[PDB]
């Protein structure tokens, strides 16, 4: 730890604080995760134990890339990849004009390229939400922060409950299901898709009752029929009260048909008939974007 | 061949090429411990054992346990000249690292101190699982042994729902192949098998070839050399036959399956080799 010099503090988390960092040889621009080892307890935290190896076996274009694990001076400095905005204030700053369709359908499918894989790595993000996806000035937009991340097994057990950021949670999660997997990433991303689309949060919620219920008002009071196991889930009341679902022409304005379709199946209540990332990047929403490959039958 | 159904979430293909491509990344060396003449291979068997000893105490997951495993044995492969008393600090770190990595609430720092009856300092295991993990180049997400059982149980119970993610089988017989595996993982020379050939030779000893195939993909031929190797081990747990699932307290039931256990395997081990 040398060649770089700290040029601005970016973020600031529970086990570390992010700065911008320059090489002065090369002029390259660096992010580092700075973790000091003296203040923690437990040494190395689990987040960070997780976060490098998950990101040391997942290499892609749209997953911000790991690039060195530097220990010094009662010190760990986690070198990533740098990118000089998120998607949050990327939202707020065109929340007047609007983000032009053809950037939200990229950047929609490049996040599903980046979760598709993350999945097919049998890996949980599970803490989706604007401000940890990230956008350089050459149109990419990459996943970043795996510290809330967990692999998964074939098949899982019960893992860490109450996950991801309160307005982008799912609502298995948000009743207490026993189980879960890759569609709360998926039910996150749609709600991201929906927040470049009208440039406000879809839900909204200030607790785990009003997230749900706002969740309620706009997708209709689930039921047995189109949710089979609903009712028995621990969270989950009789009480309810019986909302119906609004029709998607007042839910996104502005979405065609091809666009209300994949945001309809993102948001399905049964988490095992969500969509999956590699079925959403198939939708015809993205026809145009991308072709598909001829498919082997053996 | 993959023996995994049509996945909604990926290529059936691709997820378990991704899983058979991770085991080309991590190596294994049956006889790293030619790199430390003045070890010998049961004490590494003692000190696995010991930290099975040390999972069950505090309910942690078999995963956990072979992720200590797997370390331990990695992270020798890279190390030089070794003694007797450092062995005890790198098992209990190893298992340190693997505690964080696994548990939703995993034990605290002084917990894994106090285990080794003072002859570790905390201090001592937060320098260890440094080493450890930056020696190991931070590769921490093997697919252990017991992890490839637990994929083998739900393939042979795939109902026609082809929902391989919410786990469906029965506890009982889960805990006794487990029970050869941990037998088996006491001896060095099980690391010359692959981790998928170890748990699928150890399922074909409680069934069928014919099941074994279904569920691993694997054929007789690549695990034939593996299940001739795993008979001494098959047959001790035999004629004292296989154990009971257990409850633990605060574990859920539908969990408990998962927690590591310990039984006086040494001496079973040393009732083989002949
Ligand atoms: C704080 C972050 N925590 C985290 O874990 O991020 C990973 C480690 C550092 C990596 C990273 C961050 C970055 N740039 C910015 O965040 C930025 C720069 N200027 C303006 C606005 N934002 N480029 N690369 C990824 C969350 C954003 C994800």
């Amino acid at each position: 730890m040398e060649n770089f010099q700290k040029v601005e503090k970016i973020g600031e988390g529970t086990y570390g604080v992010v700065y911008k960092a320059r090489n002065k040889l090369t002029g390259e621009v660096v992010a580092l995760k700075k973790i000091r080892l003296d203040t923690e307890t437990e040494g190395v935290p689990s987040t960070a134990i997780r976060e490098i190896s998950l990101l040391k076996e997942l290499n892609h274009p749209n997953i911000v890339k790991l690039l060195d694990v530097i220990h010094t001076e009662n010190k760990l400095y986690l070198v990533f990849e740098f990118l000089h905005q998120d998607l949050k204030k990327f939202m707020d700053a065109s929340a007047l004009t609007g983000i032009p369709l053809p950037l939200i359908k990229s950047y929609l499918f490049q996040l599903l390229q980046g979760l598709a894989f993350c999945h097919s790595h049998r890996v949980l993000h599970r803490d989706l939400k604007p401000q940890n996806l990230l956008i350089n000035t050459e149109g990419a937009i990459k996943l970043a922060d795996f510290g809330l991340a967990r692999a998964f097994g074939v098949p899982v057990r019960t893992y860490t409950h109450e996950v991801v950021t309160l307005w982008y949670r799912a609502p298995e999660i948000l009743l207490g299901c026993k189980y879960y997997s890759t569609a709360v990433d998926i039910w996150s991303l749609g709600c991201i898709f929906a927040e470049m689309v009208t440039r406000r949060a879809l839900f909204p919620g200030d607790s785990e009752i009003d997230q749900l219920f706002r969740i309620f008002r706009t997708l209709g009071t689930p039921d047995e029929v189109v949710w089979p196991g609903v009712t028995s889930m621990p969270d989950y009341k009789p009480s309810f009260p019986k909302w119906a679902r609004q029709d998607f022409s007042k839910v996104v304005p502005p979405l065609d048909e091809d666009g209300r379709s994949l945001l309809s199946q993102m948001l399905h209540y049964d988490p095992n008939k969500r969509i999956s990332a590699k079925a959403a990047l198939a939708h015809p929403f993205f026809q145009d974007v991308t072709k598909p490959v001829p498919h082997l039958r053996l | 061949g993959s023996p995994l159904p049509v996945l909604s979430w990926a290529n059936r293909e691709e997820v378990w090429k991704i899983m058979l491509n991770k085991e080309k990344t991590y190596l294994r060396d049956q006889h790293f411990l030619e790199q430390h003449p003045l070890l010998q291979p049961k004490m590494r068997a003692i000190l696995l054992d010991w930290l099975m000893e040390v999972c069950e105490v505090y309910k942690l997951h078999r995963e956990t346990f072979y992720l200590a495993q797997d370390f331990f044995d990695r992270y020798m492969a890279t190390q030089e000249n070794v003694v007797k008393t450092l062995l005890q600090l790198i098992g209990i770190s190893s298992l340190f690292i693997a505690a964080k990595l696994e548990e939703i609430y995993p034990p605290k720092l002084h917990q894994f101190a106090y285990v080794t009856d003072g002859a570790c300092s905390g201090d001592e295991i937060l320098t260890m699982e440094l080493m450890i993990m930056k020696a190991l180049k931070w590769r921490l997400s093997p697919l252990t042994i017991v992890s490839w059982l637990n994929v083998y149980m739900q393939v042979a119970y795939l109902n026609d729902l082809h929902e391989v993610l919410l786990p469906q089988y029965p506890q009982q017989i889960f805990i006794q192949i487990a029970e050869l595996l941990d037998l088996c993982v006491l001896d060095v020379d099980c690391l010359e098998f692959p981790y998928g050939i170890l748990a699928a030779s150890a399922l074909y000893h409680f069934s069928s070839s014919e099941l074994m195939q279904k569920v691993s993909g694997y054929q007789w031929c690549d695990i034939e050399n593996c299940v001739k190797w795993m008979v001494p081990f098959a047959m001790v747990i035999r004629e004292t036959g296989s154990s009971k699932l257990k409850h633990f307290r605060g574990v859920a039931d539908e969990d408990a399956h998962n927690i590591q256990t310990h039984r006086d395997s040494l001496d079973l081990l040393d009732k083989a080799r002949a």
